[PDB]
This record gives structure tokens, C-alpha cells and sequence, in this order.
């Protein structure tokens, strides 16, 4: 139903080891579709999903010119930010940006995003109104004044409400067989004795897409949030994701525990138990 | 497709 | 200032001895982005390992998937060895087909 497009840019300095590396990746939901890396033998925009391969040579050349221009802009920006923070020329620093649009189930713009971070900390972000900025500190206020003079927020608003949504809808149509297909999780409960008094019940969810899922354990109908070990959702390597939740339970009490799974690909939410 | 709103920080 | 990696080692498909599969080492939640990842078979580095393109999460931390084709057996031991600026020594996480 709901879809998003995002570009993720990362630039990292490496004094004594050449110019800063710039990498850009593009995603529709949890599917990467493009990559650009300034460190590649021949830097160019490359396809990463089959549905993008039909875009013409004009698309690939235009994207490459944009990413090559960003490579130079980000290199200049890393020098600027080293100055704003009175940093020495010896250390390595990172500048990251993420931007894009979110559509609701009807295909309309839900909201736009444009945020940046320096050394993994929030630096400047375009507010939800797409007309003002939130600067994290006095260094980011310098960038904010520069961007106010160049009318950046107006230009980003035009992109986010226009071209961003239009390209996202085109990608969703061209990739409809995968982008618009939710794969439900294959679920099961495994049992692993810990000792004579306890056993682990592990609830598995495998092969699902998109990554968003809810996996919870209940004991006598009450959520077990504090006692559940919930692993981070992880990629399988074939577009799908995996996750598990485990609880350590007293021996003989396994039937008081239920695993609950919520996911977009499911006809109805699941309730599972250990089936000996 | 990426934006072309490119400015130094 | 810096964030240490979380590491998960696991197979793409459910592990069945004698059947070809993929061995994954997913590293996430780290900052800065430089990281060294090796997949090991009986303590030795596997070559021709592939990896995903550098991306990051909403909290700005990086994540990468390292993967290689493998055929699990009862006795062959698999692991992922990770080094990052936040670690004094490389961290080895063994593949347990139950996780």
C-alpha cells in the first residue's frame, strides 16, 4: 500500500589516502535500485534491480553527471565542515544525507524528507513543511544561512512534491511484480532446552518482504517485552528478510506462551505455539 | 531519479 | 563519537547438511563506515566473498551484508570475523544454525 523512495549519500574523508570517497544508493521501499561509487574503476551509475534496466541511456548519463557533481560538492563541504568545527586536517570525517518522498496507499504525497548528519550526528534537516530548516548547532546555522540565500528549501519542495513522486510512481509501475508484492513470513516455533528447569522458545519469521514486521511473545495473553530477545531484522540476500524473537520459559509451561506475527503479506495476523 | 538541488554546506 | 558493530551470522535458506546454501554475515549499527569482514571455514578465510553496497539506517549507522555460497555439514565450522576502530581485537561470531 504505502511506498517510499530514498537516496542515501555518504562522503568520507581519508587524509593521506586520496580525496574523499562519495557513494550514493537509491531505494524504493526495501529494494535498492541504483548505486554510484567514486572509488569504482570507472565511476558511473549502475542498476541494482532488473526493473530499472529499461531506463534509456539519457537516464544513466544524467544520473552519473548528478552524482559526479555531488562528489565534488561533498568534497568541498567536508573541507567547509572541518573549518566550522575547528578540526585538524589529520582526522577522517563523514557527511551523510538522506532524502526522498513517502506516498500513502492512494499514491499521494504523505511527506518529504531531506536530512544530513556530520560524523553520525544530526546536522541539518528540512522540516515537514518543506519551507524551513532545523540546524543542530552554530556550525549548521552557517549552512542554513547559505541555503536560505540559495532558496534551497523551495527547490527541494518542488522536487519532493513533483519529480520525486512522479519517478516513484513510474518505478512502482515498472517494478509492480516485485515492488507491489508483499511476501508473507514463513513462521515456526523451535524449542531449545537451556537446562532441566528452562527452555528457549524461538519464534521465526523467514522469507518476508517488505522488512517491516511485528513479532511478539505473550505469556497468558500478556506481552513479554522485557523478557524477549528480539534480533534486528536481517536480509536473506534474495530480497527477503528474516527475524526471530525468543523467550526463556520454565519447563512444562510452554503452552502458556504464544507468538504473534503481523506483516503486510499475511491474509490475517498469526498466533503460533510450540507444537511438540 | 535524484534531485539536482546541489549546493555546498 | 563511535558505534560498534552488531553482528549476525546465518544462512539464507534453512540449513540442510549436504545441500548448497548461502552463508551471511550481517554487520550493522556501526560508525564510522570502515570495517573489515571475513567469512571463515574451519578458522580459514574464504575468498571470493561478495558484499552489498554501503547504506545506512535512520539513526545514520551503517550496515553491510557479506555473503558466500556454502554447503553446510555436521562437522564443518563456519564463522564471521569482524574488525572495526571500536574493537581492540577482531570479534569472531560462530554460525549456529539455531539462530
Amino acid at each position: 500500500g504505502s511506498h517510499s523512495m530514498r537516496y542515501f549519500y555518504t562522503a568520507m574523508s581519508r587524509p593521506g589516502r586520496g580525496e574523499p570517497r562519495f557513494i550514493a544508493v537509491g531505494y524504493v521501499d526495501d529494494t535498492q535500485f541504483v548505486r554510484f561509487d567514486s572509488d569504482a574503476a570507472s565511476p558511473r551509475t549502475e542498476p541494482r534491480a532488473p526493473w530499472i534496466e529499461q531506463e534509456g541511456p539519457e537516464y544513466w548519463d544524467r544520473n552519473t553527471q548528478i552524482f559526479k557533481t555531488n562528489t565534488q560538492t561533498y568534497r568541498e563541504s567536508l573541507r567547509n565542515l572541518r573549518g566550522y568545527y575547528n578540526q585538524s586536517e589529520a582526522g577522517s570525517h563523514t557527511l551523510q544525507s538522506m532524502y526522498g518522498c513517502d506516498l500513502g496507499p492512494d499514491g499521494r504525497l504523505l511527506r518529504g524528507h531531506d536530512q544530513s548528519a556530520y560524523d553520525g550526528k544530526d546536522y541539518i534537516a528540512l522540516n515537514e513543511d518543506l519551507s524551513s530548516w532545523t540546524a543542530a548547532d552554530t556550525a549548521a546555522q552557517i549552512t542554513q544561512r547559505k541555503w536560505e540565500a540559495a532558496r534551497v528549501a523551495e527547490q527541494l519542495r518542488a522536487y519532493l512534491e513533483g519529480l520525486c513522486v512522479e519517478w516513484l510512481r513510474r518505478y512502482l509501475e515498472n517494478g509492480k511484480e516485485t515492488l507491489q508484492r508483499a511476501d508473507p513470513p514463513k513462521t515456526h516455533v523451535t524449542h531449545h532446552p537451556v537446562s532441566d528447569h528452562e527452555a528457549t522458545l524461538r519464534c521465526w519469521a523467514l522469507g518476508f518482504y517488505p522488512a517491516e514486521i511485528t513479532l511478539t511473545w505473550q505469556r497468558d495473553g500478556e506481552d513479554q517485552t522485557q523478557d524477549t530477545e528480539l534480533v534486528e531484522t536481517r536480509p536473506a540476500g534474495d530480497r527477503t528478510f528474516q527475524k526471530w524473537a525468543a523467550v526463556v520459559v520454565p519447563s512444562g509451561e510452554e503452552q502458556r506462551y504464544t507468538c504473534h506475527v503481523q506483516h503486510e503479506g499475511l491474509p490475517k495476523p498469526l498466533t503460533l505455539r510450540w507444537e511438540p | 531519479n535524484p534531485d539536482i538541488v546541489i549546493y555546498q554546506y | 563519537i563511535q558505534r560498534t558493530p552488531k553482528i549476525q551470522v546465518y544462512s539464507r535458506h534453512p540449513a540442510e547438511n549436504g545441500k548448497s546454501n548461502f552463508l551471511n554475515c550481517y554487520v550493522s549499527g556501526f560508525h564510522p563506515s570502515d570495517i573489515e569482514v571475513d567469512l571463515l571455514k574451519n578458522g580459514e578465510r574464504i575468498e571470493k566473498v561478495e558484499h552489498s553496497d554501503l547504506s545506512f539506517s535512520k539513526d545514520w549507522s551503517f550496515y553491510l551484508l557479506y555473503y558466500t555460497e556454502f554447503t553446510p555439514t555436521e562437522k564443518d565450522e563456519y564463522a564471521c570475523r569482524v574488525n572495526h576502530v571500536t574493537l581492540s581485537q577482531p570479534k569472531i561470531v560462530k554460525w549456529d544454525r539455531d539462530m
